């Protein structure tokens, strides 16, 4: 039908479209199968430029390696979109769609329709949402348990990096997250927590700074390096020259009038500097002990830097949009734009301001605040890929622990959620459900597909995956009759079951919810498609 | 049968992308890929090390015996080898000392790991083995330390510091090269004894200007600095004592033109007559306030006009060009002047002090000198380095950067904390780490054992490059550390090391009287970054590339 | 999302193999594609049909309005068409009549079955439907016979036989060509009071000698044959001897040489002198015996030597080569002699009789005519065709081959009874099958009805070539069958065809029973194969 219409085209239908979606799914699954879990293998990505970037995140692997298949680009958007808002569960979405297609394809070969199979996944998904309410556990945030946040931070950090980096980088996240909770209980991740690159001694020397760190310092030598008590000032006004909207020549007639008009360039700048001097006169007391610093969002003229250097005022220019939205949280002051209306109330407070330089670059450190509402995480590293590995680790770790404070619940992991849904879907009475007909295998297909995830953790350790679930099955058979509510786990060190409640392995709530919802939608849409084709003008 | 299916489901990725897993002996190949350029480093560590020719696509050649420098120009395909390039680049930037060692160790740790992975040790246990060895290695470096400097400025103490550093890069003669650095270090340091002030030192203070011709013995130590400039108006020997004054201006010595459309406007002939003379009288009037302060040389930051030049050389004011930012900032540190962009009167407190400004022929071209005297000392001194081949000037200049980088190692920590060199610091850790393997149980003992075997490359390399048979020189040195109960209590068997030239057998007559030592701060970060180089290469089990 | 994964069964069968299975749409692709060649045989159908010029790769041009001659030369890449090609060739080699009906029916069964497959009826049931409908068609044709012939000897009785066949191909020539074919069959058949027990007849009895030039009316019948050959030696007497004994030798007239090669050996000059006369006296001993019995004509298949030709010239014996072996035995059937590879001597029992042999030019070229009067002949005849172009005479030969092939189709079986033609029995079968479909309830009733609709093309194809409206004469013809007289209703082809009714007996248009039965069977078997296949596997080039 397509060859007589289009003189050139490609068409697959009714057996190859199903084999393509399953073969491409099994192919992409094998790539990210080994990365899943704590003992998984690392993966570097080097392009033709020659740069190196190292991480285990499936999003970085998918959004850097170009892919030609039409199925995998939907898995790429699904794995990326789930991680872009949640920050965790990337490879879990690929494994579910990677496993649910092959687990249903065996029954498509038997002759079951794709429509009624996907109808079983949807009604089975509603059972999992009802199971999340009973499976989760309530946790009160008023206790302010720091040990509970430490265990959540080690869940994601142990997966990416080893124990040496996890132990030193875990309390860096906990100290940053401990300040997030407040009376308003409004979560703020992007403005409050930041990441900055700095090539320094080693990755292990990452330290926590309570104040806002800046990537610039004092240009002039005579300007002060260290300041004990520095009251900041925010000004978004540009203090260099301005070209003035079509204004043209300073038509000068005589030679004396030439430089007389050139001196007017300083008058516009000096009109704004005098307001700073008038502000300094109000806070002139204890001038050797105290200090003053000005932070500008736009550039400052080098002619005006000597004015600040004479009065021992520290100058910082060309700040980011985000840093201006963070000085009020750290120093406690208020922002200002125009130099007309000033007051001492808007000035912040800082207990220690010092600068340290390496090579050509220079960094400014601010800390020792009275009541800092925000902070930073200055990560140290050796190579560029070391920063990229710490970028993805801190980016995925902050989002995972931040979601625990959003809600009042937390899901235990280590296969407890998948193993619990297996017994629930395989033992629940079907008469309570509304599905009938050939929906018998759809419940078994999706229930059995969840088992492949916790044994993929075992496949990286090298043990037999089927044998380490024998005692797990025998434990739950007696746990229901023993009248003791416990949740089992999968410990890869010894190859035996464990309890995530005491070991500290946990997982966020919206990760597993959005993962199955996004995976079931993608896997269902790929099953119903029975024809592939390419056509268009080019 | 005639053709395979050629890897089905390969259209998931592009045709140019390739995967490289741990299987198929590819981790052995990555160790072999390190072994290609690692053997190039064997001929380049030590005082008998051989330099390397590197011809770039542009044709710029650099001759060198260091690693961090040679690896910058070579375009590398293997990513695991690039870890060593950036690891040595980190070594050069931070400490500026001990890069051949990083490569040599991070390469031999991968060499002995070739035996461990072949035996069947898991990669996770290998990282735990070297980390536990690293904590014991850095601990024992602080224990077996002997000696300290305790004085920032001394003639004899600096010979113990600079001489073992520059002995690797362009050894040559010892005294003529060491005295140029020890004399220049004393000039720039703020001594200030019995004051309690914090010391301070900058790597950018000491800078070497390359001048062709002459010989290495004719090199002198200049108090000030030098450029290859020409005075515009006139040259002056300046035989007048009673020191001159210095005024630095960052703006050009000309009329400050309007930034927005500076154009003449003359409505009548009365303005036409006075406009030509007005510029002359205006420029002259600005020079009166400058000339009355007693200044005789002004350093300009950009192009100077001819009318301003006519009034400067009238009173004999020298003009100097510095058309860049850093070239103008380095000169203010010598005389201690504070520049101001205005064309007004320099402040008397801000005027600099320079006694003489000579112009002589060194390399056939015109150069201007700013030698100070013993009174009113200055900082940011230079070293006139004379040589025949421009390629040798480049490597000797970076040897001063390594020596100046070694002086930085004294400021931050509490003191010097020197160690015995000539392989003595490496061979001592072999016995201590070997004993540590016997104390710990578990399957990690083989990782601790092979970590000690990797440290044999420093004495094995120095014995191979010295033209001696390593099979006889190495076990002869082990007898000094295998020994017990010998007379003296105050034991002096720690200073035994290899020898490049001389007596047979080789245990050197101590590294003592020889006055060669190593820095603690270099060994700390070198073993740290070398272990990180082996950690990142051994921890990864799959590699993915593109386009090749 | 740029390059596909390329169908990962590409490790299986090579790129040259193409699969065109069903569900994908094979049936829709095939039934349609073949509608182009279906219109070729449809336009070339009937007495007013259009002949089609087919130029093969060698360049030999042919112009024939049949179907077997056309499709033999057409290099057709489509495999489903080729089932119809050699199925039509089976009709050519066996019966020699009904190529076009086969094409307009085998293809129409596939065209009319579009409704069955599109509605969703099972393909297996359609094969069972046409098979049971085929059995009812064969049983029902016997009852509609009114032409039970038992004489099959006289010439006027063949006017109901040969003239409908000749009227199809080049309708303008009926009486002339029928006189040639009918007079040829009378010479072929022997004179006897009652010849029975299935007398033998073959297509090689009546041959066709094509002569360039001359109008078709100037043709004539020759009992012998005519060869484009040059006689040698003398001119004939043409009335003097009154009869001529003709010996046919397979081997040439020469000294008997062995298969193994030899040469002349002479030990002395005495044998050299006698060798010149020895060869002359050797043939003279064998040639003089032939002339004693009066053999006035010798035919040697291989090349005749000059020494043998010289002795025959003085006695006045006719010589002839006849190099081809197939046409050598046909001359023996005329005279009534046997081949003789041995030289031997002529015997009276093995030697035949020939009245006269005369030489002239018919179309400018000198030829040898073996016409004889008052002689006994057995299974031999020829038709001398005169025409303006060689391209037209080629179609007259195949028309005569189809005419005499019908004589083979009559006399070989026990009965070759007639049927009403001109769109008379085809519309009757539509009424019979329409009533048969209601007798058997079931899902196969739809196949029985659509099998009857496929027979509609036979009347309207005569109307389409006649420039008449199909929607007027075809439904008007059904009203004539309402009710013997209703059986002899047919399609008229004339300017007065507005009524659409013409009696069959006025012009005596008839068709054969065995020809239509074999055509319906091969047509149903052709449609059975095309509807039974689902997958078609090609290959490279
Ligand atoms: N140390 C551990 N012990 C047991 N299970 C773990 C451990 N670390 C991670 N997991 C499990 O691995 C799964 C994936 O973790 P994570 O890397 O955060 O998500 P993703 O692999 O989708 O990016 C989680 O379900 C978690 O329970
Ligand atoms: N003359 C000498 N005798 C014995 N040992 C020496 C001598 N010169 C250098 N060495 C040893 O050779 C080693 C070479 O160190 P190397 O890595 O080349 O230093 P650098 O970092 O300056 O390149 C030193 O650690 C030192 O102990
Ligand atoms: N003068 C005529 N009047 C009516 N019908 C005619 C006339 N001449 C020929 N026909 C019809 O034209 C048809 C041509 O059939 P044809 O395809 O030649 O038969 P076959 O397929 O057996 O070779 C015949 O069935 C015959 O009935
Ligand atoms: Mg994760
Ligand atoms: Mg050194
Ligand atoms: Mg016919």
């Amino acid at each position: 039908s397509l060859q007589l219409l289009n003189p050139k085209a490609e068409s697959l239908r009714r057996d190859a479209a199903l084999k393509v979606n399953v073969t491409s799914a099994e192919g992409l699954q094998s790539v990210l199968e080994t990365n899943l879990g704590p003992k998984g293998t690392l993966k570097m990505l080097v392009d033709g430029a020659g740069n190196i970037k190292l991480t285990k995140d499936g999003k970085v692997l998918l959004t850097e390696m170009q892919i030609q298949s039409p199925t995998a680009v939907l898995i790429a958007r699904a794995a990326a979109a789930q991680d872009e808002i949640t920050g965790d569960g990337t490879t879990t979405v690929v494994c579910l769609v990677g496993e649910l297609l092959r687990q249903a394809h065996r029954f498509i070969q038997e002759g079951v329709h794709p429509r009624i199979i996907t109808d079983g996944f949807e009604i089975a998904r509603k059972e999992s949402m009802k199971f999340l309410d009973e499976f989760k556990i309530s946790k009160t945030n008023l206790s302010n348990d720091r040990e509970f946040l430490l265990q959540v931070a080690r869940s994601s950090l142990l997966t990416k990096v080893d124990a040496d980096l996890t132990e030193v980088l875990t309390p860096i996240v906990t100290d940053a997250v401990l300040s997030v909770y407040d009376a308003q209980a409004d979560n703020l991740d992007l403005h409050m927590v930041e990441i900055m690159q700095m090539q320094h001694l080693s990755p292990k020397d990452t330290t926590f700074i309570k104040g806002l760190v800046l990537d610039h310092g004092g240009r002039h030598p005579d300007m002060p390096t260290r300041v004990k008590n520095a009251y900041v000032l925010i000004l978004n006004v540009s203090l260099e020259y301005e070209k003035t909207e079509v204004n043209s020549g300073f038509f000068y007639s005589s030679a004396d009038q030439r430089d007389k008009l050139a001196a007017s360039e300083r008058k516009f700048v000096d009109a704004k500097l005098k307001k700073i001097i008038d502000l300094k006169n109000e806070v002139c007391g204890m001038d050797p002990d105290k200090g003053f610093v000005i932070i500008n969002q736009k550039g400052i003229d080098p002619m005006s830097l000597d004015v600040f250097a004479k009065h021992n005022i520290l100058a910082l220019r060309r700040a980011k949009r985000r840093n201006m939205e963070r000085l009020q949280l750290v120093t406690g002051g208020e922002a200002q734009n125009s130099v007309e209306d000033l007051s001492p109330q808007i000035l912040g407070f800082s207990g220690l301001v010092y600068q340290e330089t390496i090579g050509e670059e220079k960094f400014t450190y601010v800390t020792e605040n009275t009541d800092p509402k925000s902070c930073t995480i200055l990560i140290k590293g050796s190579t560029h890929y070391a920063l990229a590995q710490t970028k993805d680790a801190v980016r995925d770790g902050l989002r995972a622990v931040a979601n625990v404070l959003k809600d009042k619940n937390i899901i235990p992991g280590a296969g407890a959620f998948y193993i619990a849904l297996s017994r629930y879907l395989r033992s629940a009475n079907m008469n309570k459900l509304g599905a009938k007909g050939k929906t018998k295998t759809g419940i078994e297909a999706f229930a059995e597909a969840l088992l492949v995830i916790p044994k993929t953790l075992v496949k990286n350790s090298g043990f037999d995956p089927l044998d380490v679930l024998a005692m797990v099955e025998d434990e739950l058979d007696d746990a229901q009759d023993s009248d003791e509510t416990r949740y089992v786990g999968v410990d890869l060190n010894i190859g035996d079951s464990c309890d995530p409640t005491i070991e500290g392995i946990w997982d966020s709530y919206r990760v597993l919810r959005n993962a199955i919802t996004g995976a079931t939608g993608i896997a269902s849409n790929l099953l119903l498609c029975d024809e592939l084709l390419r056509a268009g003008r080019s | 049968s005639l053709r395979l299916p050629q890897n089905p489901n390969a259209g998931l990725f592009k045709q140019g992308y390739n995967s490289y897993s741990n299987a198929d002996g590819q981790i052995i190949k990555s160790i072999a890929a390190i072994r290609e350029l690692h053997q190039m480093c064997l001929t380049s560590m030590g005082p008998c090390g051989r330099n390397k020719i590197i011809v770039n696509h542009l044709g710029k050649i650099i001759i060198t015996n260091d690693a961090a420098t040679m690896l910058r120009e070579l375009d590398i395909v293997h990513p695991a080898v690039k870890v060593l390039v950036m690891a040595t680049e980190q070594q050069k930037i931070d400490m500026g000392d001990g890069t051949n060692l990083v490569m040599i160790l991070a390469g031999e740790l991968l060499n002995v790991s070739e035996k461990l992975i072949s035996m069947g040790l898991s990669a996770v246990e290998i990282i735990q083995g070297y980390n536990m060895a690293r904590k014991f290695t850095l601990k024992e470096l602080d224990e077996m330390v002997v000696g300290e400097i305790t004085d920032k400025n001394d003639k004899n103490e600096l010979l113990k510091m600079i001489k073992p550093v520059i002995s690797s890069k362009k050894y040559g003669s010892e005294d003529i090269l060491s005295e140029l650095v020890s004399e220049a270090v004393s000039h720039v340091l703020p001594v200030a004894q019995q004051a309690g002030e914090i010391p301070y030192f900058n790597v950018d203070s000491i800078r070497v200007v390359k001048i062709m011709g002459g010989s290495l013995s004719n090199s002198t130590v200049i108090k000030g600095m030098v450029f290859n400039r020409e005075p515009e108006g006139h040259v002056k020997s300046l035989s007048e004592d009673k020191k001159h004054k210095v005024a630095v201006f960052t703006c050009p010595l000309d009329i400050a033109n309007t930034e927005t459309k500076g154009t003449v406007l003359l409505h009548n002939a009365q303005e036409m007559l006075d406009f030509s003379k007005g510029e002359e009288k205006q420029i002259d009037a600005m020079m009166k306030e400058i000339a009355d302060m007693g200044v005789e040389c002004i350093v300009a930051g950009a192009g100077v006009g001819e009318l301003a030049l006519h009034y400067l050389n009238r009173y004999g004011i020298l003009v100097l060009k510095v058309p860049s930012k850093f070239e103008l900032r380095r000169l203010c540190r010598v005389c201690g002047a504070t520049p101001l962009p205005r064309l007004g009167a320099p402040t008397p407190e801000e005027l600099g002090l320079v006694e003489t400004v000579k112009t002589m022929e060194i390399g056939g071209d015109r150069v201007t000198v700013f030698k100070q005297e013993q009174g009113e000392i200055s900082r940011t001194s230079t070293i006139i380095l004379r040589g025949a081949t421009q390629n040798n000037l480049d490597d000797i200049e970076r040897a001063i950067d390594d020596g100046v980088a070694a002086v930085k190692g004294l400021m931050k920590p509490s003191g010097g904390k020197l160690l015995p060199g000539a392989g003595a610091t490496e061979i001592e850790l072999i016995s201590r780490i070997t004993k540590y393997g016997e104390r710990t149980p578990g399957l990690l003992q083989l990782a601790i054992k092979q970590f000690a075997v990797a440290f044999e490359v420093v004495p094995r390399t120095l014995a191979e490059t010295a033209g001696l048979d390593v099979n006889e020189v190495l076990p002869n040195l082990y007898a000094a550390h295998n020994v017990t109960e010998p007379g003296a209590v105050k034991t002096d068997h720690l200073y035994k090391g290899v020898d490049i030239d001389g007596e047979s057998d080789e245990g050197v007559k101590d590294i003592r009287e020889e006055n060669i030592y190593d820095m603690l701060a270099t060994k700390k970060f070198a073993i740290n970054v070398a272990t990180e180089a082996a950690t990142t290469v051994l921890s990864i089990d799959q590699i993915i590339m593109a386009k090749k």
